[PDB]
DNA sequence: CCGAGCAGCTACTTGTGAGCGGATA
DNA sequence: TATCCGCTCACAATGCCACACGCGCTGCTCGGCC
């Protein structure tokens, strides 16, 4: 079984591995994430009732008084997705919540709130993102690109190298919020601690420690161990565990049970420790010079004189001994130190603590956070409590209490988003453990540690960003209002959540309109995930780790797709098949391999768990049952390629596209291709532009089939059903009786968009590509959209290109074409531009759009209209005012009488100024659409009172046809009903029932009946009215446009440019090249048949730059269009369709072992006439990324046509005529034009404006200006002679105010001689320097 | 393009020039830290004359 | 000044002001606040704090953001000032003072050009007539064509068929300035005599490209008129391509040939054992194109013919002398286009990039500069004719995969395995496990690669009269990689032969080669690894080339503070230059 | 009261060099 | 008290080109010898 549209044309394909999971939607992503943004969740989780009620409710300064959240709701769009575009107002959707104000009486704490005020109200709208996934602000479609970030949690980074020049690397742990005050602990280059508050005074850890009510005690029992000493009748016994003193030198002579163990001087040996654990003692002899190295744990209070004999972190000494020996403590507890187990940085830490107390700690630390301002011990607190433990200003998510637990080595992964004590201590227990060698670092380049945050969740943090100012507002303003004197409305203003949003999405790093050039660059624009924007990296700071690509990002993000220039490794693209974890992380399928079988299931595995189990290779030979053809095989155990047995093998990969991109998956061999060009095609694939009539690709890929059908730009069926009208601008039609609703229902209605200016200045068009009473299916393509062909995507073309030199034409990368391909309207393109005339309202009179121009002929205002705009239709090339825009300069009131007067009689109209908008020098084309937009007051001209018609008469004659079935349904029902009257209904009925519905008789059921149906008519007719004339308002509605205009006219002028020598094209392989001239087809090379050839490549170009894989196809295309060739002589001598049956089924049944396995006798036998003639033009072939068809597949392909196997074919001379040695390789290969057309690059000037701050020249295209002469280019000129060319370069050509006027007139009068004078701009400096309290002076 | 203007300031302010260069001309002139000139020129301080 | 501070009425009532205004209005404002606080006599608290207002105002004018405390005016962002006016990318020195906005210039997309000779270039029709507008007019004022200026100012935007040859007459000896977007040596800005052709692109000379590093895939390029005659005279002096052939770094030419025009004449002058024609012998060459061109004999092909050659003796004298040689076709046909004074010996070879550069060396060095330019182009041109009527052309069948590359690959799998199973033995550790698979892997890559060269130089035999006569290969690859045209010995190593290592985003070696090539099917963990490789290096220009620019800007700024300004310092001392012979032999 | 112009609603760069305490003999 | 060491702050980080876009709303304060 297949698709409709794969019956129209299906695609030969190749490989031998069975996907088991198919193309999900590639779009999914933001679609996805746009769902969880705006829909009613419980449990407060992701989306919109996080951040309420993480901020709601709001309570007054204990004023009984509190605002309740229950709710929130969408209300429908004010305007369709196609009327915001030809408006220009955004696709939004209005946020009613349903707030409840709860404000009690005084002297009740808690007592029972009455007077509740529950009421609904607006506060501004939210931007809805359309089908595919774009948001439209103003007119154009935005799309937010999800941004790769730190993941919320904590890390330990290792400083090495460089990094304090002391040859001691430092670890540090960072514990960032997600949305909060960060933390720091770190090392100095000694062994002491320290911590600091968002890159605040290095200061120690003890002293934030001890601020959570901590005493010194207590943190010593919590980080180090104890150790204890008894005192015996002498030397001080203590209690030994042979674990503790591995790895140190026996000071004294270690003996217990009067028998000798350790001598002095012997480091005790693993032996050793094995015989101390045999005899299993614990209490033995240690001298007095050894306790002196230790230092006492707890502070030991004396019972006799009442004081402290020693002090925690103090080293003891024989008199502080011979002390606490008197006092009468028996156990003495102190700290294990060894530099190998336990080093000592707390006792460091702690003797550089300054403050003792909780109390001084916290004004410390305030003094660090805030300067001066020295509060007491109470005040201080509020800082210290406010910052780290408070749910306003430290927002820990889900995700980062996870990633928190997991770190820690937690089970349960579940918490708050404050921070807490022993979470502080456990993470400083692992920076001195990793410190100790115990624990690795947690590396910046792990896709585990970066998280991914998509448009939801960004918008949701502006959200809260606006949300806490209107807090900060609703709580002021709280301060004084009281019961029964305000609605919980007026306290509630938009302004600030509306801008935020709207601002948002508006400009930002991450708000940019979509390329709208191609369907590919769609889909890779949304799939597009960046380190730049609030939270992440800036290019111009980024270290060579984030741009190199780790091992773990093999199926969760393609390492080949990225942009080359400024920003490479920061701009990736998502993988095939890669998911969006709910947490935030990037996860990818994976199948499940039990012993010997391998399940045919999918699991969606993370980042971290990927090096726990191990992955098997995706085009590893595979046998039946789910078993491997060898005992070993290769796989990957953590970030590392190895070979292991084919029974330890855990998991496998799902297909064998998910480690490219869908911009790298439509690269044909991609195999035999290296990365530098691959990552330049995938590229430049990226900037295709539409030609004005697309063509399937023969060396397709088979993900074209979903680009064209998962996006948004061709018709996709809702519902499958059967083809009632065809037409260029709209298609209906009727829905199957199954999939039709069994309730007021009708026939469905696509209305194609014709030619519109896109967003790179692109045309955007759909072609309607099925035929009356053709049954189509649901989701099958209706409508072929820009670069597309019955559901495929096609960028390029495909030509006849051949690989060898033509007397230098392909120098280093330029291209040779043949007149043919230019002749046959191949890459000829359209261009779309957008003039924009705004009738501003200043003061002296508004401007006018009329058609009186003074000053000026008929023949530059014979393309101008009654109204005053050009008419459509109307071509222009050089500057010729298209809009009569006027203003008045001088005094107003001109009287309408006289007003009409001036254009028959009398003078000129004077206060005019001419500032009417023409076209630019140097753009042509002929204008196709003309846009105007009224403010609600102004005079609509009777062009938009046109243009509303036009487009009423459209939806009318929509609403019509629905009308017109409804109609023609219940008038077969009533036919149903008053056929027992039969005789009259055949009589006077036949012709007049259309409007003579009225009749009676036998009213018991007769009547019933008839007043039901007349009844149901009457209603469907007043309902059509009220849509009707609901759109006849929506449409006749002025829009706003700004404070101080009355009218903007858009106009759009459509170019039609075709290839010249100058353009840039490229196949697919990074081959990429200038058209260098263009060749008659007489002196382009020849085959022996006749053919001649289209493009004439290098194929020089393919050693060095390892695109091999090209060729292959070039051979790959030539295979099919020969077997289309055949199939043309098949179908121009007229034949049976069993011989032509039997060549496609022979042709689709080549001797690779394919997975497609298509079979002819199933067709209908008609439609292979169909199929064969939509044939004729080559046989398309798919090829997956990496299980593409080998050599001998494409020999016998080859060979299954007349063609030669080896490829190369004998090619004769164009101009000599003789025949070339060394026969060529020819090939069909599919190419594209790329966006940088040379009719937007050729720019010059002779002499223009100069600006307005320094009298100098300016550049650009757009405005007449010239080039800049560089500083590097100066230093060349200073390097060669020239100080006259130099000279006359700086001021006399550029600078000069007085000079440039001089030399062109000494030029135009035949004097080739310059004048010095002074530049200008120097004369700037020196009034700029005197502007400052600087004297600058030129002396004699 | 050339002629001029200024401003007649009521109080005499110091030059950032001159004493934001590290080293600042008045720093090391008035043989001062920088310091306590900073301290002088936002007025939280006194210096005696 | 008040025009000097940017204020412009913008579209409606809006005015786009400049952040100075800003800065001078709140300054204003304060100081008349501080006046009026004097004159009521506010507190002393009060005036203080409005005296260090003023003094925050007014240090913000003059520098902003250097104070501490960076103020806005509009969109949250810092303001400019007036240091900021002057330092960095955007003040006066590096935007308005050093390099400025010229007129009279173009930019455009480059396209090769191989009929215009090395002293000229191509100029399109359009850009030739805006460049030039006042020589058109100042022509068109001296024929009795246009008496004023609007009169040649409409005949010029009408481009009537009497301003074409006006045009053509301007360009007859009026050189331009081609200049490339980054500027490295004194050959970025070269001099040419311009060529109008209909079209919108440059057509630029493929010899002078090279010294541009402007490749033909889209590489625009600026265009500049001199103006005057003191300017037309020096660049046709100094700044003309014909006076840059030697780079000013090294001695060596930068008029070295590139790919085309050396395969071309590689496969010209490589000679095979038999052909059309071999054994006969050809009175001169003249004689030989005319059997060449007839299609009677084949192009490279052992031929006695006659040369005549002239050397230069010790004086201006250059002998004549006729002999006998035997040598092929190619090569005799191309001895039509050295001037007399070179040798035959630097023909006869196989004339691969080094032998074409050492070639047009000895002739600058024995014949000067007047005819080596003229030499070049006609190389050039015989070059490009040749390759094409050649039929150089890359295929699937003409990469070769060596038939013993399998055992080879089996066999260093086997050598792994056992080096495995010893690992698994505990005799040997990790380290020198990793070391030994490294080095094996290293040893079977360049066992490989040396199958795989003597393989593509084999299996080329041809009868001539005989029963075998293996010469060498005359694979299309092995002649673009053998010559030095485009391939080096790495690259067909990785296209044919396996990959052999790839490195660890460390660094470090991976212990699993990639065993596959180009022209056979990679594996999708191969090709991981390999990318993972690659973008390494790839972003390495693109963060390199910063700082590479920064480094000659600091160069040129250390320099240009010192020119040739004496014949003679009258000094003896010096440095003792010594060939180093540190580490290697030298 | 009127009009005109202007204000509130931060942290993966790293390295280099210089300066300012600061603590050790 | 000199003097090396540790912490803190100023300054730097190609070049070109091409395209597109932007600085709002309510609120507050100053404007004026005919
Ligand atoms: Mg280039």
């Amino acid at each position: 079984v297949y698709s409709y549209t794969e019956k129209k044309r299906i695609r030969k394909d190749f490989g031998k591995r069975p996907q088991v999971l198919d193309v999900p939607y590639l779009l999914s992503i933001q679609l996805d994430s746009f769902q969880k943004f705006i829909e009613q969740d419980p449990e407060g989780q992701y989306g919109l009732e996080a951040a309420f009620r993480s901020v709601f409710p709001i309570q007054s300064y204990s004023g009984n008084s509190e605002l309740q959240y229950v709710s929130y709701r969408l209300g429908e769009p004010v305007f369709d997705v196609q009327e915001c575009q030809i408006r220009g107002v955004t696709y939004s959707a209005p946020l009613r919540v349903k707030l409840r104000l709860v404000i009690y009486e005084r002297e009740a704490p808690e007592g029972t709130v009455k007077d509740i005020k529950e009421q609904e109200v607006y506060m501004g709208e939210i931007p809805l993102m359309t089908d595919n996934g774009t948001f439209v602000i103003n007119g154009t479609e935005r799309v937010i690109v999800s941004q790769l970030h730190r993941s919320p949690g904590v890390f330990f980074d290792s400083d090495k190298g460089k990094t304090h020049s002391s040859g001691k690397v430092l670890y540090n742990a960072r514990i960032i919020p997600y949305r909060g005050s960060w933390l720091d602990f770190e090392f100095d280059p000694k062994d002491n601690l320290f911590v600091r508050i968002d890159r605040r005074r290095k200061l120690p850890a003890t002293i934030i420690l001890r601020a959570l009510n901590y005493t010194t005690e207590q943190i010593l029992d919590l980080f180090f161990e104890k150790v204890i000493f008894e005192i015996r009748d002498n030397k001080l016994q203590m209690e030994l565990v042979p674990e503790r003193l591995r790895g140190e030198t026996a000071s004294f002579d270690i003996e217990a049970n009067g028998k000798v163990y350790v001598e002095k001087g012997r480091r005790i040996t693993a032996r050793h420790i094995r015989q101390l654990e045999k005899d299993d003692v614990k209490l033995i002899e240690v001298p007095v010079e050894y306790i002196a190295g230790k230092v006492v744990a707890k502070d030991y209070i004396d019972e006799s004189t009442g004081e402290l004999i020693c002090a925690a972190n103090m080293e003891l000494s024989l008199d502080l001994l011979a002390k606490l020996s008197q006092s009468g403590h028996k156990r003495i507890e102190t700290l294990f130190t060894n530099d190998l187990d336990h080093g000592p940085y707390i006792s460091e830490t702690l003797r550089v603590d300054p403050t003792n107390d909780r109390l001084s700690a916290l004004v410390e630390i305030y003094r660090m956070m805030r300067p001066g301002e020295p509060p007491t011990r109470e005040a201080a607190e509020s800082l210290f409590e406010n910052l780290f433990f408070s749910e306003d200003r430290y927002d820990l998510s889900a995700v980062g209490r996870m990633k928190f637990n997991r770190s820690l080595l937690r089970e349960e992964i579940e918490g708050s988003g404050i921070l807490s004590k022993d979470d502080i201590i456990d993470v400083m227990k692992k920076l001195i453990d990793i410190r100790n060698g115990k624990g690795e670092v947690d590396d910046i380049d792990h896709l585990g540690n970066r998280r991914i945050r998509s448009v939801g969740e960004m918008a949701e943090n502006q959200f809260r960003v606006g949300l806490v100012r209107v807090e900060r507002a609703v709580k002021e303003r709280l301060s004084l209002g009281d019961l029964d004197t305000l609605m919980p409305q007026d306290m509630i203003n938009a302004k600030p959540i509306s801008a935020a949003v709207k601002e948002f999405f508006g400009s930002s790093q991450l708000s940019q309109f979509m390329d709208q050039n191609n369907p590919l660059s769609e889909i890779t624009h949304k799939r597009r995930i960046s380190a730049l924007g609030p939270g992440g990296l800036t290019r111009e700071r980024a270290g060579f780790e984030v741009r190199d690509v780790h091992p773990t990002h093999y199926g969760r993000v393609c390492p080949i797709e990225t942009p080359e220039g400024p920003n490479i490794g920061l701009i990736n693209s998502l993988s095939v098949y890669a998911q969006t974890n709910e947490y935030g992380f990037l996860e990818t399928p994976y199948r499940k391999v039990t012993d010997g079988v391998v399940t045919d299931e999918i699991h969606y595995l993370s980042a971290i768990e990927e090096g726990n189990y191990v992955i098997a290779q995706a085009n590893s030979n595979l046998d039946e049952e789910g078993h491997f053809v060898e005992d070993l095989v290769t796989c990957r155990s953590k970030g590392e390629s190895s070979l292991f047995s084919r029974d330890q093998v855990d998991y496998m990969d799902v297909s064998t596209q998910q480690v490219v991109s869908v911009g790298a998956s439509l690269i044909p061999f991609l195999e035999h291709d290296d990365a530098n060009r691959a990552l330049m095609g995938a590229n430049m694939q990226r900037q295709a532009v539409p030609t004005l009539r697309a063509d399937k690709p023969l060396v397709g890929t088979g993900m074209e089939r979903a680009v064209a059908v998962d996006s948004g730009v061709t018709a996709v069926a809702k519902r499958g059903g059967v083809v009632q009208y065809v037409d260029a601008s709209r298609i209906v039609i009727k829905v199957n009786e199954d999939e039709m609703y069994p309730g007021e229902a009708g026939i469905d209605i696509y209305n194609l968009t014709k030619y519109t200016r896109s967003n790179q200045n692109t045309c955007i068009n759909q072609m309607p590509c099925v035929s009356l009473g053709e049954p189509v299916e649901r989701g099958d393509v209706l409508a072929d959209g820009p670069s597309t062909d019955l559901g495929e995507l096609a960028l390029g073309q495909n030509m006849r290109v051949a690989f060898m030199p033509w007397n230098g034409y392909n120098f280093e990368d330029s291209i040779l074409v043949s007149e043919r391909v230019v002749q046959e309207d191949r890459f000829t393109t359209i261009h779309i531009q957008e003039l924009a005339c705004v009738s501003r309202d200043t003061k002296l009179g508004p401007e006018e759009i009329t058609a009186d121009i003074p000053n000026v002929g008929e023949a530059a205002l014979s393309k101008l209209d009654e109204s005053g705009i050009v008419y459509i239709g109307a071509e222009v090339t050089g500057g010729d005012i298209l809009v009569g825009k006027v203003t008045p300069k001088g005094e107003t009131q001109l009287t309408p009488e006289e007003k009409l007067l001036r254009a028959i009689f009398g003078e000129k109209a004077s206060d005019v100024k001419d500032s009417s908008l023409r076209v630019p020098n140097g753009v042509s084309g002929t204008v196709i659409d003309v846009q105007v937009f009224t403010r609600d007051g102004v005079e609509k001209d009777k062009r938009a009172l046109e243009i509303e018609e036009m487009q009423l008469k459209q939806a009318k004659k929509d609403l019509s046809e629905e009308l017109q079935i409804l109609e023609a349904g219940l008038f077969s029902r009533i036919r149903a009903v008053l056929v027992a009257g039969g005789v009259e209904a055949e009589k006077l009925d036949k012709l007049p029932r259309d409007r003579w519905l009225e009749l009676g008789l036998t009213d018991e059921e007769k009547q019933n009946q008839l007043e039901q149906l007349a009844e149901q008519y009457d209603e469907l007719k007043h309902e059509f009215e009220k849509k009707l004339e609901a759109k006849r308002r929506k449409i006749t509605q002025g829009d706003d446009l700004a404070p101080g205009v009355l009218k903007i006219v858009k106009v759009y002028l459509a170019v039609k440019r075709r290839i010249q020598p100058g353009d840039k094209m490229a196949g697919r392989h990074g081959n990429k090249g200038v058209i260098s001239k263009i060749n008659p087809i007489e002196d382009m090379p020849y085959d022996e048949n006749g053919t001649p050839v289209d493009i004439v490549l290098n194929p020089l170009g393919v050693p060095s730059r390892m695109n091999i894989g090209q060729i292959l196809e070039t051979h790959l295309g030539m295979a099919a269009k020969g077997i289309g060739d055949k199939i043309n002589a098949m179908l121009k001598q007229q034949q049976e369709v069993a011989k032509l049956r039997e060549f496609i089924q022979r042709a689709y049944d080549l001797g690779a072992d394919v997975r497609q396995k298509v079979d002819l006798s199933t067709f209908s036998d008609e439609e292979v006439m169909r199929l064969a003639e939509n044939l004729r033009k080559g046989m398309p072939i798919a090829t997956p990324v990496f299980d593409g068809a080998k050599e001998a597949e494409i020999k016998e392909l080859l060979k299954l046509g007349d063609l030669p196997t080896s490829g190369q074919i004998r090619l004769y001379d164009g101009r000599t005529g003789e025949q070339f040695e060394r026969p060529v390789t020819v090939g069909y290969m599919y190419m594209l034009k790329l966006n940088h057309l040379v009719d937007d690059k050729m720019h010059a000037r002779s002499t223009g404006s100069y600006s307005l701050v320094t009298q100098q020249p300016l550049g650009g295209k757009a405005q007449f200006g010239g080039q800049r002469f560089g500083e590097m280019e100066v230093w060349a000129l200073e390097a060669y002679g020239a100080a006259y060319t130099l000279q006359e370069m700086l001021t006399v050509k550029s600078d000069d105010v007085n000079g440039r006027t001089k030399m062109y007139k000494n030029i135009v009068d035949g004097n080739h001689q310059m004048e010095p004078g002074m530049p200008e701009s120097f004369n700037v400096l020196l009034k700029e320097i005197r502007s400052l309290g600087i004297n600058i002076e030129l002396e004699d | 393009r050339e002629r001029m203007g200024h401003i007649e300031l009521a109080s005499p302010t110091a030059h950032i020039w001159f004493l934001k260069s590290l080293p600042s001309r008045i720093g090391l002139l008035l043989d001062m830290p920088l310091r306590d000139i900073e301290r002088v020129l936002y007025f939280e301080s006194y210096v005696v004359i | 000044p008040p025009d000097l501070r940017p204020l412009v009425p913008l579209d409606g009532g809006r005015f786009a002001t400049s952040d100075l205004n800003d800065l001078y209005r709140r300054v204003i404002n304060r100081n008349n606040r501080l006046k009026r606080l004097l004159d009521l006599a506010a507190p002393d608290i009060i005036v203080r704090n409005e005296k260090r207002m003023l003094q925050e105002a007014v240090d913000a004018l003059l520098d902003n953001g250097r104070r501490g405390r960076a103020i806005t005016g509009s969109n949250k962002r810092p303001l400019k000032s007036l240091a900021d006016m002057i330092k960095g990318k955007q003040g006066r020195f590096r935007q308005n003072l050093l390099g400025k906005r010229v007129d009279y210039s173009g930019r455009s997309v480059i396209t090769v050009g191989p009929y215009l000779r090395l002293h000229q270039c191509g100029l399109p029709k359009k850009m030739a007539l805006e460049l030039f507008k006042p020589f058109i007019y100042g022509k068109l004022e001296l024929r009795g064509l246009a008496t004023t200026i609007k009169a040649a100012k409409k005949m010029v935007e009408r481009e009537e068929a009497v301003v074409w040859d006006i045009l053509d007459e301007v360009i007859r000896e009026h050189p331009v300035l081609l200049n490339r977007a980054p500027t490295l040596h004194r050959l970025g800005i070269q001099a040419f005599e311009p060529v109008l052709i209909e079209g919108k692109a440059i057509q630029l000379h493929p010899l002078v490209c090279a010294a541009y590093n402007a490749d033909f895939d889209g590489d625009q390029m600026a265009v500049h008129v001199p103006l005057t005659l003191e300017a037309q005279l020096e660049a046709r002096a100094l700044m003309m391509s014909t006076n840059n052939i030697l780079s000013p770094a090294n001695g060596e030419p930068i008029i070295v040939p590139s790919q085309d025009v050396v395969l071309g004449l590689y496969y010209m002058t490589r000679d095979c054992v038999n052909a059309k024609g071999e054994g006969m012998v050809l009175t001169g060459p003249k004689e030989a194109e005319r059997l060449y061109r007839s299609g009677l004999a084949s192009l490279h092909a052992r031929v006695k013919v006659r040369i005549t050659e002239y050397e230069k003796d010790a004086n201006g004298e250059l002998v004549a002398k006729t002999s006998l040689k035997d040598t092929t076709v190619g090569r005799a046909i191309l001895w039509m286009i050295v001037p007399k004074g070179l040798p035959y010996s630097i023909v006869n070879q196989a004339l691969g990039k080094k032998a074409i550069s050492k070639m047009l060396n000895t002739c600058y060095r024995i014949l000067g500069l007047k005819p080596t330019v003229i030499f070049a182009d006609q190389i050039m041109y015989t070059g490009f004719a040749y390759a094409a009527r050649s039929g150089a052309s890359v295929g699937i069948d003409d990469m070769v995969i060596p038939e013993k590359k399998h055992e080879i690959i089996s066999e260093a799998e086997a050598e792994v395995a056992e080096i495995q199973e010893q690992f698994q033995s505990g005799l040997v550790t990790a380290g020198e496990r990793y070391n030994k698979v490294i080095d094996i892997w290293a040893a079977a890559n360049d066992r490989v690669s040396k199958a795989m060269m003597d393989n593509l130089q084999t299996e080329t035999v041809i009868n001539r009269d005989g029963q075998e006569e293996k010469q060498v290969s005359f694979n299309s690859i092995y002649m673009m990689a053998d010559s030095g045209a485009r391939g080096s010995a790495a690259q067909i190593r990785q296209l044919a032969g396996m990959r052999g290592l790839m490195a660890k985003p460390d660094g470090s070696i991976i212990e699993t080669p990639i065993t596959a090539n180009f022209r056979e099917g990679l594996n999708v963990l191969q090709y991981f690894i390999s990318t993972h490789g690659a973008r390494k290096g790839l972003a390495d220009t693109a963060l390199k080339t910063a700082n590479s620019g920064y480094l000659t800007r600091r160069l040129v700024d250390v320099a240009q503070d010192l020119v040739v300004t004496e014949d003679d310092c009258g000094t003896h001392e010096g440095i003792m230059m010594t060939p180093v012979i540190e580490g290697g032999d030298v």
